[PDB]
DNA sequence: TTTTTTTTTTT
């Protein structure tokens, strides 16, 4: 869908960009399963890196500067 | 106090009751005592009385309708109410309208200046949209309020006019009336637009378009695509929001075909073999009966191209057309081959589809790198006027059951080749957009015109890597034509001895028996047959098929875009 | 007699005329036997009360054998015609049934096939105030919305009710001053004692390959009053029957330069033409080899493919969608997935199936949810149902399957394994129902499926989703010389 | 509002404890103040106001005729 | 608050 970690989107509307918060700024101290650790995107996986790095996300691109919170946990199945 | 006698306009009018009898044809049998016959069973309003016939029962009229034409065109319709009146079947409030033809001297939509306005024009041109039919009020009944009484016969300027005196001494309301609608006269209303034919074209210009309005029995003659020839007068009309500003709007009267390819009046073999004229028979017969006709098509066809005998043959059998067939489900079998040529550089591509384009009737030429996915298939425009998404017509359907000549095909988009394969795939073209659900017919027959991938064509590879067209269509063409410019120098004699040739003797060298004109008769007589299979040419198929197959079997040959 | 020289709106407007045709519709009424002896408006009128229904059918053709004036008088002034026949059925039907009163106290007679079937394109200003039968698709109708019908206003100043006027669907009524305090003045209406009805606007348009030629389609419009709303939806196929009336437009007039009026159908009956005794069955079933017999019907011109033909004829007729007693929520939905070299009538495996199963939709995958829309008519943004919702309960063919886009594939595996869609779009948050058979044929890469690899290497297709399918049939072909002959004489 | 009370303009003449009908349905302002045409404002000070939100209700959904989707009101 | 065409910044 939008992803895992946020993105920055072409908004129709707006046609400026927009910031999307996706699974693990949702999950507030819960826990996150992925399978197929290969398959997701070349960006989210580096953006899942930092995020259970630092345990925060923040994404400095064309109109977005923001900080989402990321206090989940994850239970990944390799292959 | 009475009214006054517009004199000019009630003696045409006498002079024309009188040559409405008077005038008869070959043989006596005033002609138009037989065409003023049907005029009387519904539906039929119009009669067309030619002017070159006005020219010879008078000539101290026709100059009065040829400069007067719109004051004294109310008139030439009563005086064909009367002349009608023999029958006395007619309902006794209809109405009909006179639709004059074949005047003499033509014009160009450039020449309609603001000095021609009230006067009787001709012109030509071809048509863009059509919007849909309308009523128009042409004299409203108003039944007045307050009297009860019925004011009548109030006629309408471009608006609703509001006529706002009662003959009665006692009208409460000189500025209320309901109208009725059950008594009131209309009239159809069709309003198209037309655009300034090729062959008038100034030198880099953009051809300039005018709004036609067409109003009777003549209302949906002219259809997207045409290239009908108008004649009416040119009006102007106001802004009716503040009711200034005028705009100019051509008022025809008649519409017809610009250049009919049978003379006669304008559908199977016996309704078109009415119409040959006796030479036009007995020469589609003699060809008809030619042997070696299949030779003298393409040598008289395409008469300035040294060789490629195989590409002629194909395009004619692309000209005639196949059998078009609809299985009993619901679907249906495309009846018309597609053609695609692919060479080498200066091989003789882009002059086929010229030859093609100019010799057909009703048939488009486009590029490739100049066009669009909604301006080849079908478009959706927002008329504010009518604040509505409205359908425009494209390429492949203003040619429709013609030819579409695309050159450079594969210089087109990625997403420009999609829209193109779907209306090559099911014959239609579907469209799902703002407000408009539609699914509209292309029995179009394309001839494409492309170039290999970098410059040459590599014979080492098959098509796949040659060009780079979609996969799905590659498949939908079913004829393909590989020229490559074998360098050799017997032909570089030939082709270089009928350049020059072409080049000095300019009009002369084209030695083509079947003169073009001709061509387009008998093929649009031959078009009218639908042959069938004997057993034994089925069983030759069948085999033929299978001595296909075999060809591209495995080991000893290879070949390309398999079987 | 029944004809003078007067206009027929006018002859039948006056006395005596109104009279002598309200007496002669009810001898026709009571009195009309059909090729057995049966009054059939006798029966009739009674399946029509065992329901109440208030619409009363009558065929024309009838009409016209028992009755040889009143069928020449229809179809020329039909507003008032069709106003007689109400008041003589309804003293037909209070004899049938004295009690009826209580419901709905107004009956409507429809009129069935009238002999002059015409085209959409073709009506023109000949046809003012005339009945019509015509036919076409059905692209648009807008919700039920309900409209005066015996308005009441009361007046400001003196608490008193002003005259019920009557509506009529052209002008906005005009009350006049009250004759109670000649307080003329902005009246509002009296919810309580006014009347309403029903009202539904739809825009007809002619069929797609009837008529439309070498030309683009027309379309008109169509009002249906109380008894028809609801009689059809976007993409059926109708037939009106209904007074052609204009009525003065305002706009038309500013944009076109000339007085031109609008036109509508007030639609009179509404008949549709689309798709809609065991014994046999018991034996045909115990015939304990339907198998072969049946696998053999579908695919009825494609050759060969009797595997195919086995899974598709299992996937038809479906299974059984049990509910697991664990809360677990198994389906009953078998989907499959095509796939084949390019030229093995896949797309023909698809199209027969639109046919023969029954409220099947069809799309490609060059639409898949509800969207927000911006009426035809109504001219409000709305939200359109999809193209897995119209399959809520029968089957979704879907095409060119790999053309999907990347929010489509996200869209589609949502429905497999849940069956169940939400949009929280622009519109608003809702959750509806998806309970569909996806019928798919996805491509071969490289232009020919190659069988060293694994099939999920050839479909080009993202693996979690073809678990989600049932079957896996693998269209194939090879140059065999047997089969040729087979094929090219078929 | 519920219970409004409203004032001239020119000559200050006040005509209160107006109610308002319930529902969705609002009010016609006199223009014959007993002063120019419509010469009456409201009083914000004076009209006594309760809550009211607006829902959006969707048929259940075992219930449409399942050919479309669903109606609300 | 919808198409379609054309230019320039951005993922
Ligand atoms: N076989 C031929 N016989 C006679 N004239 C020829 C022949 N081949 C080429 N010509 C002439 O050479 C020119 C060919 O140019 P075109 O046919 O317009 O270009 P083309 O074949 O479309 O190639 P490109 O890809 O578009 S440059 C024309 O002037 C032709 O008259
Ligand atoms: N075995 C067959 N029997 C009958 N028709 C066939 C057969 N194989 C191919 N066809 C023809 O091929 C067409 C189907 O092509 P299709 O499968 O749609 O191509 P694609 O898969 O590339 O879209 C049909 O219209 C049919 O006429
Ligand atoms: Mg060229
Ligand atoms: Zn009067
Ligand atoms: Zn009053
Ligand atoms: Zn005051």
């Amino acid at each position: 869908a939008a992803g895992l970690t946020a993105s920055v989107m072409r908004d129709p509307s707006s046609r400026n960009f927009i910031m999307e918060g996706g699974a693990m700024v949702l999950a507030d101290g819960g826990v996150v399963c992925i399978d197929e650790f290969d398959k997701m995107r070349e960006d989210d996986r580096v953006a899942i890196h930092e995020a259970m790095e630092q345990q925060t996300i923040s994404i400095a691109k064309a109109g977005i500067t923001t900080t989402l919170n990321s206090r989940c946990s994850v239970l990944a199945a390799a292959n | 106090h009475l009214e006054v006698r517009d004199e000019v306009a009630e003696k045409c009018q006498k002079l024309f009751l009188d040559f409405l009898e008077e005038f008869q044809s070959s043989d006596g049998e005033i002609k138009y005592l037989q065409l003023a016959e049907e005029l009387i069973r519904p539906e039929r309003n119009t009669l067309v009385v030619s002017f070159v016939d006005l020219e010879q029962f008078n000539q101290q009229l026709s100059t009065t309708i040829q400069e007067e034409f719109y004051r004294v065109y109310p008139y030439l319709c009563r005086a064909l109410k009367t002349f009608v009146k023999d029958r006395k079947e007619i309902p006794l409030a209809k109405d009909f309208y006179v639709a004059f033809q074949d005047l003499p001297t033509r014009h160009k939509i450039r020449e309609l200046t603001s000095s021609r306005i009230g006067l009787l024009t001709r012109i030509s041109g071809q048509v863009v949209r059509t919007h849909p039919v309308h009523p128009e009020l042409v004299s409203g009944t108003f039944l007045c309020l307050d009297c009860q009484t019925v004011i009548r016969d109030v006629e309408q300027q471009f608006k609703y006019t509001q006529p706002n005196i009662c003959r009665n001494p006692v009208c409460a309301n000189r500025r209320r009336f309901l109208l009725d609608t059950n008594k009131s006269r209309f009239v159809d209303f069709q309003k198209v637009r037309i655009q300034e034919t090729q062959a008038e074209l100034p030198r880099g210009s953009i051809p300039r378009s005018l709004e036609v309005i067409l109003r009777a029995e003549a209302v949906e003659s002219a259809q997207a695509g045409d290239k009908c020839d108008f004649t009416g007068t040119l009006i102007v009309v106001p802004d009716v929001s503040k009711l200034l500003s005028y705009r100019l709007v051509f008022l025809a009267c008649c519409v017809a075909p610009t250049n009919p390819r049978f003379g006669g009046k304008e559908q199977t073999a016996e309704s078109i073999k009415n119409q040959m004229t006796v030479k036009e028979w007995e020469k589609v017969f003699e060809m008809s009966q030619d042997k070696n006709l299949y030779h003298n098509l393409c040598t008289s066809l395409f008469p300035t191209i040294h060789g490629n005998d195989e590409v002629k043959r194909g395009v004619l059998l692309m000209l005639f057309g196949g059998v078009p067939k609809t299985t009993g489900e619901g679907t249906s079998l495309r009846g018309d081959i597609n053609v695609c040529i692919v060479g080498d550089p200066s091989t003789a591509k882009s002059q086929f589809l010229k030859h093609v384009e100019e010799f057909s009737p009703r048939a488009v030429y486009t590029s490739g790198k100049a066009s669009s996915a909604a301006g080849l298939t079908a478009a959706v425009v927002r008329d504010e006027e009518s604040h509505e998404f409205v359908i425009e017509a494209g390429a492949l359907m203003l040619a429709d059951n013609g030819v579409c000549c695309i050159d450079e095909f594969d210089k087109m988009d990625v997403r420009d080749q999609v829209a193109i394969h779907e209306a090559m795939e099911q014959q239609t073209i579907s469209i799902t957009k703002a407000g408009v659900k539609a699914t509209l017919n292309a029995r179009t027959s394309i001839l494409a015109a492309a170039n290999p991938i970098s410059g040459h064509y590599d014979r080492s590879k098959s098509l796949k890597q040659n060009i780079n067209l979609s996969a799905p269509i590659m498949s939908r063409f079913d004829l393909f034509f590989i020229l490559v410019d074998e360098c050799n120098e017997v032909t570089d004699y030939a082709i270089a001895r009928r350049i020059v040739d072409l080049h000095s003797r300019i009009e002369e060298s084209i030695d083509r028996v079947y003169s073009l004109d001709d061509i387009r008769r008998y093929l649009l007589f031959a078009r009218q047959f639908k042959p069938k299979i004997s057993k034994e040419s089925e069983d030759f198929i069948v085999e033929q098929y299978k001595h296909l197959r075999q060809r591209d079997g495995s080991g000893v040959t290879k070949s390309s875009w398999r079987i | 007699e029944d004809l003078k020289g007067h206009s027929v709106r006018e002859w039948v407007s006056m006395a005596g005329p109104r009279l002598e045709i309200h007496h002669r519709f009810k001898n026709f009424l009571r009195t009309h036997v059909d090729s057995h002896g049966h009054n059939v408006f006798k029966e009739r009128i009674s399946d029509m009360c065992k329901e109440n229904r208030e619409s009363l059918v009558v065929n024309y053709e009838d009409l016209a054998a028992r009755e040889h004036v009143l069928a020449y008088f229809l179809p020329e002034a039909p507003a008032e015609l069709l106003q007689i026949f109400d008041e003589a059925a309804l003293e037909v039907v209070l004899a049938m049934y004295p009690k009826y009163d209580r419901i709905t106290n107004h009956i409507h007679v429809r009129i069935s096939h009238l002999p002059l079937v015409e085209e959409l394109r073709s009506l023109r200003q000949l046809h003012l105030n005339q009945l019509i039968r015509t036919s076409g698709v059905v692209t648009s109708c807008t919700g039920v919305l309900p409209q005066l019908s015996m308005v009441k206003y009361n007046c400001n100043k003196c608490n008193f009710v002003l005259g019920p006027f009557c509506q009529s669907q052209n002008q906005e009524v005009k009350p006049g001053s009250c004759p109670e305090c000649q307080s003329a003045g902005p009246f509002e209406v009296n919810m309580e004692e006014t009347i309403y009805q029903n009202y539904q606007r739809i825009r007809i348009q002619e069929s797609p390959g009837k008529v439309a030629a070498g030309r683009l389609p027309r379309s008109k419009d169509a009002i249906l009053l109380a008894d028809l709303v609801d009689s059809c939806k976007p993409g059926d196929e109708i037939e009106l029957t209904g007074i052609y009336h204009n009525n003065y437009d305002g706009s038309l007039n500013t944009a076109n330069g000339f007085p031109v009026f609008a036109t509508v159908i007030l639609a009179n009956h509404v008949a549709k033409k689309d798709n809609k005794d065991v014994k046999m069955i018991t034996s045909l079933s115990k015939d304990q080899q339907i198998g072969e017999k049946i696998f053999a019907s579908i695919a009825p011109s494609i050759y060969g493919h009797e595997d195919i033909k086995r899974g598709l004829a299992l996937a038809l007729f479906g299974g059984e969608p049990k509910n697991p007693g664990g809360k677990h929520k198994v389906r009953g939905d078998i989907n499959v997935l095509l796939c084949g070299d390019p030229g093995t009538a896949k797309s023909q495996f698809l199209k027969y199936i639109e046919k023969v199963s029954s409220r099947a939709i069809f799309t490609t995958g060059q639409g898949l949810t509800a969207y927000v829309q911006r009426h035809p008519v109504s001219r409000e943004w709305t939200l359109e149902a999809g193209a897995l919702v119209l399959a809520d309960r029968g089957v979704c063919l879907i095409d060119e399957f790999d053309k999907m886009n990347d929010q489509d594939r996200t869209s589609i595996h949502e429905a497999m394994e849940q069956q169940s869609i939400s949009i929280s779009k622009a519109g608003i948050v809702t959750s509806l129902q998806a309970r569909c058979t996806v019928i798919a044929a996805a491509n071969p890469i490289g232009g020919r499926y190659d069988p060293s690899l694994t099939f999920s290497e050839n479909v080009d297709l993202t693996e979690p989703i073809i678990s989600r399918f049932d079957i896996l049939c693998v269209v194939r072909d090879t140059v065999d010389p047997v089969q040729d002959e087979m094929l090219a004489r078929f | 509002a519920t219970r409004i009370s409203i004032q001239c303009r020119s000559c200050r003449n006040t005509l209160t404890n107006i109610a308002m009908r319930p529902g969705l349905e609002g009010y016609a302002l006199p223009r014959k103040c007993n002063c120019p045409l419509d010469p009456y404002f409201i009083m914000p000070d004076k009209c006594k106001c309760v809550d009211f939100q607006t829902l959006k209700l969707q048929e259940l959904p075992d219930a449409v005729p399942h050919g479309e989707m669903p109606r609300h009101m």
